[PDB]
């Protein structure tokens, strides 16, 4: 159990000494010294000691093997973006097993000066979360307000996690703008996979990041159907990334081992077990209440007017914290672990927990509409939407209907006003009425930014009564598909031919078509190729040749840039086997 | 025909590959080898010619090393070295463990910058993977002579 | 031998090595009856698994339970154990006491990769346990989404039933999972499919108070009007269970409180059998005729009198149902009020 060494095998000029380690020891750069009774103590070398989820008696221990191989030994991950209605994967490279990651991580850790509390993963995780959130608040620059499309090909391309770590510690590379501030979780996961703590990166769509401790969110909307002014203390983001780490909690009461969410606060961080979020125990850790408020809280909507008087409006209820997803194990598909965060809505158990948490917090329409909109909208294209209206009154009524479309960043920040339309209708005889209207991109007023999502709002004002009905939907923008053709198995030290196909679905000819291939263990760094003009009717088809070198499971990525769009990424996996003897 | 594209160099993404780890200081030991062919069978092979531990020490035809001495060059050597290094190909921080992978990546990088024609890749890959003898085998070989490669491989 | 399994639990290689060097017994039963290989499959210790499989460890060695070691290995989810046990030889198509296939236990826990490997190795996708549930039905129970996608992609007959005719939409609406409901809707399903009771999935959603499933089903186009084999409507089920927001949504989206069952009963009659007050106010707010006759022409005051509930009456008296009204037998609300 304690530090030990046995001399197992003996030769006249050699000894084979087997050093053994205790289960609870401080990690870091060690040094071995040999001291005979006579001579001065002699330096023998250096090594490093890390955590092992393979040992049974250590705290951070994983029983299943494939979970270990996916969560600890893997390097080629996925991060899910987009709206909850259509989820788009993006290939990402953690690269935790590079050369410099371990020494950089230990140098970041060593600014704590509390040495003996490094034997435990809780203290290390909390400290590293706090430091990485502080560094993100330090080195992230706001977006340039001026429009630079010619440099938009360089502002928003990401290569992995390690260049961002280097640029955050030393500041000798490209900065990361506010358009992509969600990298932080992945970075933290990188650090934990370096140190021995299993971790993964989850995405919560429609999360309530903002102020916490209150189960209600206010939103203000214009008479025309937009949002007057900018910002709010608590708003509903389109998505939000977070980090989960697997460990055991000895300091807590018994029954909380497993997954924990790492939560930094605006600096002291802390981590909370997921079962605490499901059961709802607020008083176990000061951070549980805000995280539980972050998942299931409801919003109310206010109507601003010309007089300045705010009005409540009756709208359809929207859900918060749905479609929790992450990378599946041993494959390249998504899996939802959302059953670990909430009960099914409308059960006795969820009603019980809601009533209990509300009791604990207590101590501290004649017409309506509804909207059908598609989940995805093509670039340089069009779609159809429909609004129905049902009245319940024997008398006829006049109504004014407004429709607004506008792009929004991923953190609720307004970007540009795009479209609005106002019309008058007369409903009669208590009959429903459906209005179908097209939406063409050519009818828009401005070009959308690089990473935005459109918010479509509809507001029906009754002419007689000032109480009005409201609905909103979110739509992500879809880009043309990028076909990769490549065989499943390849032989080592052999040529391999990949094919890439692209169809110009867009109405404009592409110019300055520049594509690039890269991949870890397949091609050395990065390759670039140029092309001719691609007309809107025709397609493009290209072919590349390389040769795999490292046996096992790899994947390659392709990336396309042009004048219409930038950073269109895709990936494909391959299994390479050792050659036959 | 499937139309193959042309190359294009852009250094916008180079700074994402600059490591920060200090490599340190290390001494060097240089070994030079060149293509030859032995007399008993018309088989090309790489043979060492000199070493640079402290001074240049050359290997004679009898197989015995001579005296160390200072290193003097010729002007054409330095001129052609500057000319060919001005348009040379570099590969920094390659992640390999065997010579075949280094050869394949170097050949692919050669093809990328249009140094050689694609139909010559097979011949160079066959050339760079022959066996590398040492000083002990020369008297077993009976002597070696310069051997330039040919397209047919003879 | 009660310690051979302890050596299996701790992966003690040398101890078991001596124990099989001396003793010739490769498999003994505990008091439960599980072999050392069964307990080796649990804690995933595979060096001893190799040692056992080198000699006599029958992969198809079923006790009276019939639980193969492959069943437990697929249960806890160990991948390499599945590959090892299948490489040394395994009969995939076996039965437990409850006739559970390895695919059944794989689908229930949620391990998607074991299902991929097993269906690659020729396990029959369509199957029927003692009841007759397919693996897709059981995986649809435990809210395993990507397993549903995988079973659909390789091979699946979607509109499969069992002894109680249950589409996977039925179990999805009974267990409250809208996520698999989306996939089953857009890939292929029929909302019109009815169970042995004659129930739509909308009826089950009205019973068990899931709302998002109801919204997805009605956005698909499951009909509002529907007749159970008893004679009920989803409005009647929502009224009898006491769920207010389901009533709100269903009455907003277009419904008629004036509907008759096989015994002529409004949802006011169907409500005053239990006395949910707010649903009664909400149904009365819209157009429903409180002056009504039941099968024996009982007024809703007659059905309300057996409850003994006080303030439910005054809301009904707000729409002035007369106490003059009486049933066919001549009984009046005073008569039943004095009877009860």
């Amino acid at each position: 159990k304690w530090w030990s060494a046995v001399v197992e095998e003996r030769d006249a000029q050699s000894w084979t000494i087997s050093v053994t380690t205790p289960a609870d020891a401080v990690i870091g750069h060690y040094s071995l010294l040999l001291q005979v009774s006579g001579r001065k103590q002699l330096l023998l070398g250096q090594f490093t000691l890390l955590f092992n989820p393979w040992n049974r008696e250590d705290a951070v221990f994983l029983k299943n093997e494939a979970q270990r191989m996916e969560y600890l030994l893997n390097q080629n991950g996925l991060i899910y973006l987009g709206t909850a209605d259509c989820i788009q994967a993006e290939s990402w490279d953690f690269g935790q097993f590079e050369g410099d990651v371990i020494d950089l991580s230990l140098r970041l850790l060593s600014k704590d000066k509390q040495v003996e509390k490094w034997s435990q993963p809780v203290h290390v995780a909390r400290v590293l979360g706090a430091l990485l959130h502080f560094l993100k608040e330090q080195r992230v620059l706001p977006t340039p307000q001026t429009q630079a499309t010619q440099e938009g090909a360089l502002l928003n391309k990401r290569r992995g996690s390690v260049p961002i770590l280097r640029q955050w510690l030393t500041g000798r590379g490209r900065p990361v703008y506010d358009g992509q501030a969600w990298v932080l979780a992945a970075v933290a996961c990188t650090v934990l996979r370096c140190l021995g703590i299993p971790a993964r990166v989850v995405t919560t769509f429609a999360s309530a990041q903002g102020t916490g401790g209150r189960l209600l969110i206010d939103e203000y909307y214009n008479e025309e159907g937009l949002q007057n002014g900018e910002g709010q203390r608590g708003r509903i983001w389109i998505f939000q990334t977070s980090t989960e780490c697997w460990m055991t909690r000895p300091a807590l009461p018994q029954g909380y081992d497993g997954w924990q969410i790492l939560h930094p606060s605006a600096g002291s961080c802390d981590l909370v077990p997921v079962r605490a979020v499901k059961e709802g125990t607020l008083g176990l850790t000061p951070a549980v209440s805000d995280l539980f408020a972050a998942i299931n809280a409801s919003c109310v909507v206010w109507k601003c007017c010309e007089d300045g008087t705010l009005e409540l409006t009756d709208s359809n209820t929207k859900y918060v914290g749905n479609n929790i997803s992450t990378k599946g194990v041993g494959s390249d598909r998504c899996e939802d672990i959302t059953q670990n965060y909430k009960y099914p809505e409308g059960s006795l158990q969820e009603k019980e927990v809601l009533e209990r948490v509300e009791k604990e917090k207590m101590e501290r329409s004649p017409l309506y509409l509804l909207l059908k909109a598609p989940s995805s909208l093509p670039l340089r294209g069009d779609a159809q939407i429909s609004v129905t209206l049902v009245n319940h009154s024997e008398q006829e009524k006049a109504v004014q209907l407004a429709i607004g479309v506008q792009a929004v960043h991923y953190n609720g920040v307004l970007a540009a006003k795009l479209w609005r339309k106002k019309l008058h209708l007369t409903l009669s005889a208590n009959l429903e009425k459906i209005i179908t209207i097209g939406l063409f991109f050519s009818n828009f007023e401005r070009n959308p930014p690089e990473n935005t999502f459109l918010r479509l709002t509809a507001m029906a004002t009754h002419s007689e009564s000032n109480l009005s009905c409201f609905a909103q939907e979110d739509i992500a923008i879809c880009r043309p598909h990028l076909a990769i053709k490549m065989p499943e198995k390849a032989e080592q030290y052999q040529p391999l031919t990949a094919s890439v196909s692209l169809q110009n679905s867009l109405d404009a000819p592409m110019e300055d078509c520049v594509i690039s291939i890269l991949g870890r263990g397949l091609i050395h760094r990065e390759r670039s190729y140029r092309f001719r003009s691609v007309w809107p009717e025709n397609t493009m088809c290209a072919k590349f040749q390389f040769t795999p070198t490292h046996v096992g499971l790899q994947r390659l990525t392709v990336e396309v840039d042009c004048n219409m769009f930038q950073n269109l990424t895709n990936y494909k996996s391959v299994t390479v086997v050792a050659p036959e003897l | 025909q499937m139309e193959e594209p042309a190359a294009h160099d852009t250094e916008a993404t180079a700074t994402d590959y600059h490591t920060t780890s200090h490599p340190g200081t290390h001494k060097v030991y240089v070994e030079l080898q060149e293509l030859v062919m032995d007399e008993k069978n018309q088989e090309l092979r790489w043979m060492e010619a000199a070493r640079w531990v402290q001074l240049e020490e050359n290997l004679g035809e009898n197989g015995a090393w001579g005296r160390p001495h200072l290193s003097h060059l010729t002007f054409w050597s330095l001129l052609e070295l500057r000319r060919v290094f001005t348009k040379g190909t570099v590969l920094l921080d390659l992640q390999e463990t065997s010579l075949a992978g280094v050869a394949n990546q170097l050949l692919d990088r050669f093809i990328f910058e249009d140094q050689i024609r694609p139909q010559d890749r097979e011949e160079l890959l066959r050339a760079l993977l022959l066996k590398h003898s040492h000083a002990g085998e020369l008297e077993a070989l009976g002597g070696v002579k310069p051997a330039v490669l040919t397209r047919s491989g003879d | 031998l009660p310690a051979l399994h302890i050596a299996a639990r701790n992966d003690d290689t040398r101890t078991a090595a001596v124990l099989l060097q001396n003793d010739p017994n490769p498999d003994v039963l505990s008091k439960t009856g599980f072999t050392p290989l069964h307990i080796a499959a649990h804690y995933e210790n595979l060096n001893v698994a190799q040692l056992l499989l080198n000699r006599g460890a029958s992969v198809n060695f079923t006790p009276q339970n019939g639980i193969t070691p492959l069943h437990i290995a697929s249960r806890r989810g160990n991948v390499i154990m599945v590959r090892l046990l299948l490489d040394r030889g395994a009969q995939i198509e076996t039965k437990t006491k409850d006739e559970l296939t390895p695919l059944h236990c794989a689908a229930r826990n949620g391990h998607v990769r074991i299902s991929e490997i097993l269906l690659d190795h020729g396990a029959p996708i369509q199957a029927k346990t003692k009841n007759g549930l397919s693996p897709i039905h059981m995986a649809a129970q435990g809210d395993h989404l990507d397993c549903v996608r995988l079973l659909l992609q390789y091979d699946a007959e979607i509109d499969d039933i069992t002894l109680d005719h249950l589409t996977p939409l039925h179990v999805a609406a009974h267990c409250g999972h809208h996520r698999v409901a989306k996939v089953l809707l857009d890939k292929g399903a029929k909302p019109n499919s009815r169970a042995l009771n004659g129930f739509t999935p909308l009826h089950i959603a009205c019973k068990k108070n899931h709302v998002r499933v109801m919204e997805l089903l009605l956005k698909t186009g499951a009909s509002i009007d529907a007749v159970t084999e008893s004679g009920l409507t989803p409005l009647h089920v929502a009224s009898f269970m006491g769920h207010l927001p389901i009533v709100k949504n269903l009455l907003q989206r277009g419904a008629s409180p004036n509907v008759s069952n096989v015994k002529v009963e409004t949802p006011l009659h169907m409500a005053a059998r239990a006395g949910h007050t707010e649903v009664a106010k909400y149904l009365l707010q819209n157009k429903a005729k409180v002056n009504a006759k039941a099968k024996d022409d009982q007024t809703p005051l007659h059905c309300a009198a057996r409850i003994g509930h006080t303030n439910m009456v005054k809301l009904l008296l707000e729409n002035n149902a007369n106490p003059n009204l009486a049933t066919t037998a001549g009984h009046t609300p005073l008569h039943i009020a004095a009877r009860e």
